C-alpha cells in the first residue's frame, strides 16, 4: 500500500512521478500522428512501459 | 519553450421540426496536438592566420 | 606581496641589592608574527546554447 510519512517512502514517491512523466509524452505521439511510428522509437517506448511497471511495484501501489 | 499546441474539435449535424416540437442538443468533442524540437544542425570551417594573410 | 609582519617584544623583572652588591643586568628578548594568503574561494556555473534557447 502506499504510504507518505518517512524519507524511505519519499524517495519511492519521487521515482514514481519521474517513470511516469517519461511515459506520459510518448502514448500521445502514438496516436496523434504517424511521424514518430518508426519501429526503432516503440522499442524506446516499451523500454519507458516496462521501467513504469518497476517502479510501481518497488514504490508497492 | 521547446514544443508547441494546437487544438481539435468536431463538427454539428442538421434537424427539422414542425410546430409543437421541442430542440434536441448535441455534444461536440475535443483533442490536442503537440510538437517538440530536440536536433540541431550547423556548418563549419576553419583557416589559419597565416594563409589568411597571404 | 603575500605576507604581513607584526613585533612582539618581553618586559623586565624588578630584584634587590644590599651594599658592596653590583647590579645585575638583563636582556628582553623579541620575534615576529608573519601571515600568509594562499588560497582562493570561488563559485562558477556554466549553461548551454542549446538550452538557452528554449
Amino acid at each position: 500500500a502506499i504510504t507518505t510519512g518517512t524519507t524511505e517512502a519519499q524517495a519511492l514517491n519521487m521515482t514514481m512521478r519521474d517513470a511516469v512523466l517519461k511515459v506520459a509524452p510518448g502514448v500521445q505521439q502514438l496516436v496523434q500522428n504517424s511521424s514518430q511510428l518508426t519501429a526503432a522509437e516503440i522499442a524506446i517506448i516499451q523500454t519507458n512501459i516496462t521501467a513504469l511497471k518497476a517502479a510501481f511495484t518497488a514504490a508497492g501501489a | 519553450s521547446n514544443q508547441a499546441r494546437i487544438d481539435r474539435m468536431n463538427t454539428v449535424t442538421i434537424k427539422g421540426r414542425t410546430p409543437g416540437q421541442k430542440l434536441d442538443r448535441e455534444s461536440v468533442k475535443n483533442d490536442k496536438l503537440v510538437i517538440t524540437v530536440d536536433t540541431v544542425t550547423y556548418a563549419s570551417t576553419v583557416m589559419d592566420w597565416q594563409d589568411d594573410w597571404t
